[PDB]
DNA sequence: TTAGACAAT
DNA sequence: TTGTCTAA
């Protein structure tokens, strides 16, 4: 049991484990429990963030939806005079879809929220 | 006007060691001479009992208010 | 390159669609200038210039007085590249499609033109206007990625 | 909605729109953030 | 490069106005068919390359990048009816319950839904203060004059929830506090619960409409079963009569019944929705499945209205009429079953829906997103050792070539890295795996020196990922952990030849360890921050006692509090060379001189004692500059312990003034005494916890470290 | 207790067999070990035991191991994976015309598995080797299977199974493997008085307190596991082992 | 393991202020100081009657420690003194509470 | 005022 | 197996 780099699952891409080879070593329910204790909030940042699925989110901050946003196709100018931009198609503007640093299980949380027709407001 | 305690608190330098050891790292000036040690740890503590650290803390009480102190004028137990 | 040559020589004149004002930026600075923090954002603004984004619209070409703004710089959670912010004299540069611009010719042949604009846009000017075979305006402005801006016209 | 019975929190949480501004350990750690804890309650600041 | 540095404020999720989404999707899919036979996906498809892109070597549909970076793009399954919204159905049976069919009222009486909302508006502000003035106010109106003439407001309560909005202006931020959002609970439960009990209609005098909830399914009016299509034409114009108090009753979005209604079911993207095999039904998932039953009662719902546009729907229950509610019935009850799996109990063709992957403990909120899987962590047996500190662990040669560390290159550590990168990532001085300027890394190999030594003279003019060496922290995890010190971090020390973690005996009081084979978890802090706190603020030393009460619980077990109560026992007597022996045993790396004592007896031979092993032990290990401590007390061996004969009493002489039960350390050295459990064991008011309560943390690491050390040897 | 199961083990499928190298049979022991005659099968070996807090690794629960002890044979064994190999209950495509076989012409079973696709006997696998392969009967395409086990192993013997007719085709096969399994770091010991202690740290011999009589000890026990759990039969095994070793005799 | 679970999610945001008030996660206070005297259950242990002795001896090595207290600011007992010869004096005209 | 219903170990 | 919530 030792894990670095290792394979993630295509749904929330935080190491895999599962009773198997290749597994990633969890971390738990009393040790963010202990941890907080202590008063170390980075080393829970580090552990529970930082190691284990951190994703980079788009945000339009006058609306505030993790789904709005929606980058473009490259241009057909064969790499040359090419945008690739955002748009939020809720504002349909080219404006202020800023980038923050939520978790990609946060993420499919927002777009598993939107199944059961859930939109979250993020104040950014 | 600033009324909180004088004494730095143990999480006041663990995060002041931790950013001031990253703000050691990735080439950044030291202000200290050294004895030559590798670990970024030990030179940001060097700096605390230096009192060279430059860092002002907003330590944030609940209203959404701050005070600035001072790392420089902080007391270390 | 990217000449200052004395506020660029004073081109905004007429003819010429740039306008010069202040501004307000958030530079993401390394701790590497700590200390010495001058040549730290003017290097990095020489590293972010002829390219298009928001707060400096279309384009720029030149800054001077570079000031910082506020007291107290922002250091983050766990990042440590601490963010600056900036108030300046610009001096950018609209494009402004529909104008007319100048040209200084380089590499030219029967396929394509090309012409420079204030001798550091690399616009390639398409040579045939359909008129016959045996032989400007702005219609499209885009920028090119490793810090270089193109005129297409 | 994380301690028990998600979902009639949640429903509890849409039907009455409550927000609730990210001041907790519980919901620090939802959302990628540093919690009020010891080593989260003051940021940090340089002069000059 | 370009990292997110805007942080978040507050979150709040409320609900979707149905034009919003048609404008977030992409494709409306209608086809039952996932993949092709070749393992293409399927065109127009629940799992199409215009969704989430679900393979990484097809990019999607709609952008041009592959399965890494894409956002993740949604659907909608369009329905040909209405059907109900399942989060708020056991509410919109409680609203029908109370209102009637003609009129587009409620029968609940005026004074009782003024109250409310005159309460409601108040607690948007916070005052708190208001909320009985209110109740006080309309009993003392309704005792002077009672009325329904007052149909939109009374005169005091509507301006009285004015004046509070008016003061205190910006009381929308006020109102995050416990008590608010308890009177907010409160109130609108007290409303859902007690004030709306089915019965007959009061201002105009007509017969109300009841209707009857069924199996969690159906809605059945009583004059029967109530179509969402007409539903519809009753929410709108019962809303459009009763929205000045039905949106302070529900805040939401404006708030419109459109969210009681669902015309079209949106899929989240495909990429979020995995492959799975190897089951009771293999190539299938379960939120895939539930929407391939709801799409295929949608083809027969268009064969229906095909056969309606002037056999082919004998499988539903009553072929016979060309009406057929029950398909209709079928429908929502997938949906049900989209959204749930509670509220239905009959069809046994079921997967578990986003309730079930969200609500219970092995679910996410406390499976995925309250406590995860990390990187950079080990797990491996413990077993006893000593020759390590208390602030210290022994991580086995296999962990140390393979638990990498990140280092940037200063101008401080270009060589230590340079011979890192010299090794190769198999052998232990150090080792690397470097990453460059941009996201592209090296990974660089051990087969070859040539091109080690040549990325090595590249390394300032780029961090590494060096392997953990002999100060590194590691973070140390047993399950269970009940407790503050049941996670502790513990210094890095890189062992030859092992395959089992190795622990001092004073830590494994703490993590309440046996030795017998309990596993244990080794976290690896990857960043620099997370060395920082564990240095300080997590640290072994720094954490001696016990949350509970503050008793110690760091100290040494079995063999050293026999040959404490053996050595500095009165009878021992050490020559010089054995003394000379002993201390440096209890030493190891001291920086500075050793600073021995005197012999106890210095004629005829030159012997020392055993209490002075100690003391020079003691003088040795109290830092430089700070004097030793002063002590006195009581050991655990009492004075009737030592007693051989039948004492005699001698005239002047109490026994207890020359006892050994008293331990009455002068300036750092033992001068009476034995020592025991009652003085560096668990016990407390010892030596040990006075060295912690006076010198700190490492000095009294160092003191069970180094009278382990000398106790052994 | 890993000790001598069987004697036939070369006809007999289990999935594990402990097996202990060199058991003896103990010198002290009570009328019903001969009784019953359990010499036909013993369990464990005999050992020099000295009760000694003499190293520091000897606490709570865990012991001392000599190490040239360890490495001339003391309680060596090994454990027999065998894996009965079906090409039918386990790889079903198509037609079911699955023999094991090499085609002609293929690298991954050069000099590895045999002309007939099943591996070598006393060929060792490691990590990573090829296991067994199948030739489809039908359409000529050998397929393979890898060593997917983290130990190394000793291929002991094949035995080719067929059906209970007698007209099977050669699809069922079961590899038996011989896995060394030496006493290592985090091995538990036991005596026969209850008394559990985890192997600690392998102890070179010169450092070990050799007697007056020039005996080095066997297995370091601590003095801290008597006063809680009082096994004085312990003792007295100790002071019979020493007495029966002394003078030949087998005490009751 | 359930009981324990919902005593620590009921209790997760009873951090001390530095005002020491312990308050909840929104600003709610629920005592204004800890344990309703402020100090800590790890640094009480020396504190008892029992071990004053031993903070009677050992002067000078915590004098090392920390100098505060002497000749350095911040140290100024008037307005605390003041407080308790009041709070004595009461008790010595008005000593049945 | 009292029986089904709902969640947790 | 509790303990409160909901419906008759
Ligand atoms: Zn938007
Ligand atoms: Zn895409
Ligand atoms: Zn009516």
């Amino acid at each position: 049991q030792v894990r670095t780099t290792g394979a993630r699952d295509r749904v929330t891409n935080q190491p895999i484990g599962g009773r198997n080879v290749q597994g990633g070593i969890r971390f738990g329910e009393m040790e963010r429990d202990a941890l907080l204790a202590h008063g170390t909030s980075f080393l829970l940042h580090d552990r529970l963030f930082n190691c284990s699925d951190r994703s980079v989110a788009h945000v339009c901050v006058k609306c505030g939806s993790l789904l709005s946003p929606l980058l473009e196709k490259p241009p057909p100018s064969w790499s040359a005079m090419r945008n690739r931009k955002y748009n939020c198609t809720l504002c349909s503007r080219s404006d202020t879809i800023d980038t923050v640093s939520v978790p990609y299980v946060f993420r499919y949380f927002v777009a598993e929220l939107a199944a059961m027709n859930i939109k979250v407001k993020l104040d950014v | 006007k600033r009324i909180t305690t004088p004494y730095m608190t143990k999480y006041e330098r663990a995060r002041v060691l931790g950013t001031r050891a990253l703000q050691i790292a990735m080439c950044a000036p030291v202000m200290v001479e050294l004895e030559g040690e590798t670990d970024p740890l030990l030179i940001a503590m060097k700096e605390l009992k230096a009192r060279k650290i430059p860092i002002i803390i907003r330590r944030y009480l609940p209203d959404g208010s701050y005070e600035d102190w001072g790392v420089d004028e902080l007391i270390i137990t | 390159l990217p000449t200052y040559a004395a506020a660029c020589a004073l081109v905004n004149s007429r003819y010429s669609c740039l306008v010069a004002g202040p501004h307000q930026r958030h530079i993401a600075l390394s701790p590497r200038y700590l200390n010495r923090k001058r040549t730290g954002i003017r290097e990095q603004l020489d590293a972010e210039l002829l390219r298009y984004s928001e707060s400096l619209l279309g384009v720029p070409i030149a800054y001077d007085n570079i000031k910082v703004v506020g007291e107290l710089g922002d250091i983050y959670d766990d990042q440590g590249h601490i963010h600056l912010n900036i108030e300046a004299d610009f001096v950018i540069f609209c494009p402004e499609p529909g104008q007319k611009l100048m040209g200084i010719v380089n590499k030219v042949s029967s396929s394509h033109i090309g012409c420079l604009v204030h001798g550091c846009f690399n616009a390639s000017i398409p040579k045939p206007e359909q008129l016959s075979a045996e032989q400007f305006e702005v219609f499209r402005l885009d920028s090119d990625a490793a810090g270089v801006f193109c005129i297409r016209g | 909605m994380t301690f028990e019975t998600s979902f009639q929190f949640l429903k509890q949480a849409t039907m009455l729109g409550s927000h609730d501004e990210l001041r907790s350990p519980s919901a620090c750690l939802v959302v990628g953030k540093v919690v009020r804890g010891g080593t989260g309650l003051f940021e940090l600041k340089q002069p000059l | 490069k370009n990292m997110p540095w805007r942080r978040l404020q507050g979150i709040s999720f409320g609900m979707y106005s149905a034009e919003e989404l048609k404008k977030l999707s992409v494709k409306s899919i209608t086809n039952p068919r996932y993949l092709d036979s070749l393992g293409n996906p399927s065109a127009n498809g629940l799992y199409d390359l215009a969704l989430g892109p679900a393979d990484s070597k097809e990019v999607c549909s709609t952008c041009v990048q592959d399965f890494s970076n894409c956002s993740g793009h949604l659907g909608h399954i369009e329905l040909p009816l209405t059907v109900y919204n399942p989060l708020l159905f056991d509410k919109l049976y409680l609203l029908l319950r109370g209102s009637c069919l003609n009129c587009h009222m409620l029968t609940c009486p005026r004074a009782v839904i003024h109250l409310l909302l005159c309460q409601l508006r108040v607690l948007e502000v916070g005052a708190l203060q208001a909320v009985y003035e209110l109740e006080r106010i309309l009993n003392r109106f309704l005792e002077e004059n009672p009325d329904p003439s007052a149909s939109e407001i009374r005169e005091e309560l509507e301006q009285y929830t004015t004046e509070i909005v008016q003061n205190n202006l910006l009381g929308s931020q006020g109102a995050h506090v416990k008590n608010v959002c308890e009177s907010k609970s409160k109130l609108i439960a007290l409303f859902w619960k007690a004030h709306m009990n089915a019965k007959r209609c009061p201002h105009c005098k007509t017969g109300r409409s009841v209707v009857r909830k069924e199996h969690n399914s159906k809605l059945t009016i009583t004059f029967g079963y109530l179509t969402p299509t007409s539903a519809r034409e009753h929410l709108s114009a019962l809303w459009k009569n009763e929205g000045f108090f039905l949106n302070y009753l529900f805040s939401g979005m404006r708030f419109n019944p459109s969210v009681f209604f669902l015309d079209f079911l949106v899929v989240p993207p495909s990429r979020y929705r995995p492959v799975s095999r190897l089951g009771d039904q293999m190539f299938t998932n379960g939120q895939t499945v539930n929407l391939q039953a709801v799409m295929k009662d949608v083809v027969l719902i268009r064969k229906l209205l095909a056969l309606m546009a002037q056999f082919l729907s004998t499988l539903p229950g009553q072929s016979l009429i060309d009406k057929l509610y029950n398909i209709w019935i079928r429908l929502q009850s997938h949906v049900n079953i989209v959204f749930d799996s509670e509220m239905d109990k009959l069809m046994m063709d079921k997967y578990p829906g986003i309730r079930q992957i969200l609500e219970k403990k092995e679910g996410l909120f406390r499976k995925h997103m309250m406590g995860k899987r990390v990187d950079y962590a080990a797990r491996s047996v413990i077993c006893p050792d000593m020759y390590i500190n208390t602030n210290e662990i022994g991580i086995p040669m296999v962990f140390a070539t393979k638990l990498t560390y990140p280092q940037p290159v200063t101008p401080w550590n270009v060589q230590e890295l340079r011979q890192a990168v010299i090794n190769g990532p198999n052998v232990h001085p150090g080792a690397s795996m470097v990453i460059n300027e941009d996201g592209s890394r090296t990974a660089l190999s051990a087969v070859d020196m040539t091109q080690r030594e040549a990325v090595a003279k590249q390394l300032l003019t780029k961090i590494v990922c060096r392997h953990v060496k002999n100060g590194d922290i590691l973070l140390l995890n047993r399950q269970p952990t009940l407790h503050r010190p049941s996670i502790q971090a513990h210094r890095a020390r890189i062992l030859p030849e092992e395959k089992v973690l190795r622990l001092h005996y004073a830590n494994c009081k703490a993590y309440n360890a046996d030795f017998d084979g309990d596993e244990m978890n080794a976290h690896f802090p990857q960043s620099e921050l997370g060395r920082a706190e564990a240095y300080v603020l997590a640290c072994t030393d720094q954490q001696y006692l016990v949350p509970k009460d503050g008793q110690p619980l760091a100290g040494l077990i079995q063999d050293h509090m026999v040959s404490g109560a053996s050595m500095t026992t009165r009878g021992c007597f050490f020559t010089r060379e054995h003394y000379m022996e002993l201390v440096y045993r209890g030493l190891t790396d001291k920086v500075g001189r050793v600073k021995l004592l005197s012999p106890s007896i210095l004629k005829p031979f030159p012997l020392w004692t055993g209490k002075q092993v100690v003391s020079t032990l003691l003088i040795n290990i109290i830092p430089e500059d700070h004097i030793p401590l002063n002590l006195s007390g009581k050991a655990k061996i009492t004075g009737k312990a030592w007693v051989k004969e039948t004492p005699r009493s001698v005239p002047g002489f109490n026994p207890d003034s020359m006892c050994e039960s008293q331990v009455i350390i002068r300036e750092g050295e033992l001068l009476c005494g034995v020592l025991d459990k009652a003085h560096y064991g668990s016990s407390a008011y010892g030596l040990v916890h006075c060295c912690y309560e006076i010198y700190g943390g490492e000095t009294s690491g160092k003191v069970l470290t180094c009278l382990a050390r000398l106790f052994t040897a | 207790t890993m000790g001598f199961p069987l004697l036939t083990y070369q006809d007999r499928s289990d999935n594990k067999l402990y097996r202990l190298q060199t058991p003896q049979s103990p010198l002290v022991r009570p009328s019903m070990y001969d009784y019953y005659d359990m010499d036909n099968y013993p369990i464990g070996t005999n050992a020099i035991v000295a009760v000694i807090s003499y190293t520091g690794y000897d606490m709570e629960d865990a012991m001392i191991v000599n190490k040239a002890s360890w490495e001339r044979g003391f309680a060596h064994g090994s454990v027999y994976k065998s894996e009965f190999i079906d090409l039918s209950e386990k790889i079903k495509q198509g037609d079911s015309s699955l023999v094991f076989g090499i085609k002609p012409g293929d690298p991954r079973v050069l000099q590895k598995l045999d002309d007939d696709g099943l591996p070598f006997i006393g060929a060792k696998l490691q990590y990573g080797d090829p296991y067994y392969s199948y030739l489809n009967l039908n359409t000529g395409e050998s397929f393979v299977m890898y060593y997917k086990s983290k130990e190394n192993c000793v291929v002991d013997n094949i035995k080719v199974c067929s059906n209970d007719t007698g007209s099977g085709k050669f699809k069922c096969v079961c590899i038996t493997m011989r896995v060394p399994r030496n006493p290592t770091i985090g091995d538990k010991f036991a005596s026969r008085h209850g008394q559990k202690g985890i192997l600690s740290r392998l102890w070179p011999a010169e450092d070990m307190p050799f007697t007056e009589s020039g005996m080095v000890p066997d297995i370091l026990f601590n003095p801290h596991g008597f006063p809680s759990r009082m096994t004085i039969g312990m003792l007295i095994e100790s002071m019979a082992g020493k007495s029966a070793a002394l003078h030949g005799l087998c005490h009751d | 393991g359930y009981l324990q679970r919902c005593i620590i999610k009921h209790l997760e945001g009873l951090v001390v202020q530095y005002d020491l008030t312990v308050r909840d996660s929104d600003g709610s206070v629920v005592q204004f100081l800890y344990g309703e005297d402020g100090l800590d259950i790890p640094k009480t242990q020396f504190l008892q009657p029992k071990q004053f002795p031993f903070l009677a001896s050992n002067y000078e090595v915590i004098m090392k420690s920390q100098h505060l207290h002497e000749v350095l600011s911040r140290a100024d007992p008037k307005k605390a003194l003041h407080h308790f010869r009041a709070i004595k004096k009461w008790q010595s005209k008005h000593p049945n509470t």
